[PDB]
């Protein structure tokens, strides 16, 4: 029950 | 269950038919793809109207029912351009995709949705009457021949004092120098033009600061940019995939973290969470799609780009 959200921009460079 | 009346309209088509009332969205999605046969699905998605007066973008993951859309009969639906590329030369790949995204952005410039100074749009317009009409023949293309072709933005027809023949004298000059750019060629080219101008490819949002003074927030292929209200060309603030750490948000307020950690966050308030909602998807479907093309092309990629090197070969 969140009336929120979250995204990472930095940490989804996955190219690593 | 009773069967559900749905209408996808293509920028050059229309496409009637009925689905599961239990059905997904991908499922709609992945019909209108392959009836129209097109493979480059990862620019486009389904747009559509909810019960507030909002144009957001069908989630594939959900029925199509349940996601807020406006009920009527037959439900309409528009498969459109989501996202844009960041190079209209080397990203859009086939003919379908290209002309999809050519009548589109046309007709945004002409409905006025993205600015363009006037000879701009007319450089423009010439090179959507050589993509109609083909090579400028001075035998069947008689005067007048454009009459029945709108062809400039209607703000620019009006900020500008010249008559209907003049301007379309003015855009017959160019076609004549077009000759040989066969239709594909035309369209890039207009895309080419078109993708430079500062509106292009932005999803605006109407927003407001902590204070309360309205803004703008654009999403686009390469981040966030926040713009004063009567200026939607000049961002008073930019924010690029590289400058943000985080971005996020709490009912109304949206907050973007930046990378510099000297840096105070950026923080704004939409209007209703759903806002806030979509916002932070189109933002995370474009830096997906900001990754992926900094990334080796797939297979399939490759492929589609060594097909088009045959379609433009005029050898047999």
């Amino acid at each position: 029950r969140r009336r929120t959200g979250t995204y990472g921009v930095l940490a989804a460079w996955r190219r690593l | 269950p009773k069967p559900i009346n749905v209408r996808v309209t293509t920028m050059d088509a229309e496409l009637e038919f009925a689905i599961q009332p239990n059905t997904t969205g991908k499922q709609l999605f992945d019909q209108v793809v392959k009836t129209v046969g097109l493979r480059e699905v990862w620019f486009f998605g389904l747009q559509y109207v909810d019960s507030k007066g909002y144009s957001t973008w069908l989630k594939l993951n959900k029925k199509v029912t349940q996601q807020d859309v406006k009920k009527e009969n037959p439900l309409q639906f528009k498969f459109r351009a989501k996202f844009f590329p960041e190079d209209v030369s080397e990203e859009l790949i086939q003919e379908i995709t290209q002309r999809l995204f050519f009548l589109q952005v046309k007709e945004a410039i002409l409905n006025d949705e993205i600015y363009c100074p006037p000879e701009t749009a007319v450089l423009l317009a010439s090179y959507a009457v050589q993509a109609k009409y083909g090579d400028y023949n001075k035998e069947i293309h008689k005067p007048g021949y454009l009459a029945n072709d709108r062809l400039l933005p209607q703000r620019v027809l009006e900020q500008h004092k010249l008559t209907k023949e003049q301007w379309e004298e003015r855009i017959q000059n160019w076609h004549e120098e077009h000759r040989g750019m066969l239709r594909e060629d035309s369209m890039m080219e207009y895309l080419k033009i078109a993708q430079d101008l500062e509106m292009y490819g932005v999803n605006y949002f109407e927003i407001k600061n902590k204070k309360g003074t309205e803004l703008w927030l654009g999403v686009d292929a390469l981040g966030l940019n926040i713009y004063e209200h009567d200026d939607k060309l000049t961002p008073k603030i930019g924010f690029p995939w590289s400058e943000i750490r985080n971005i996020s948000f709490n009912d109304k307020k949206f907050v973007i973290k930046p990378i510099d950690k000297k840096a105070p966050d950026f923080v704004f308030y939409a209007p209703r969470l759903r806002i806030n909602k979509r916002i932070l998807a189109l933002c995370m479907g474009n830096h997906e799609l900001y990754m992926r093309r900094r990334k080796p092309d797939t297979i399939e990629v490759q492929q589609m780009k060594a097909q088009a090197r045959v379609d433009s070969s005029g050898a047999a």
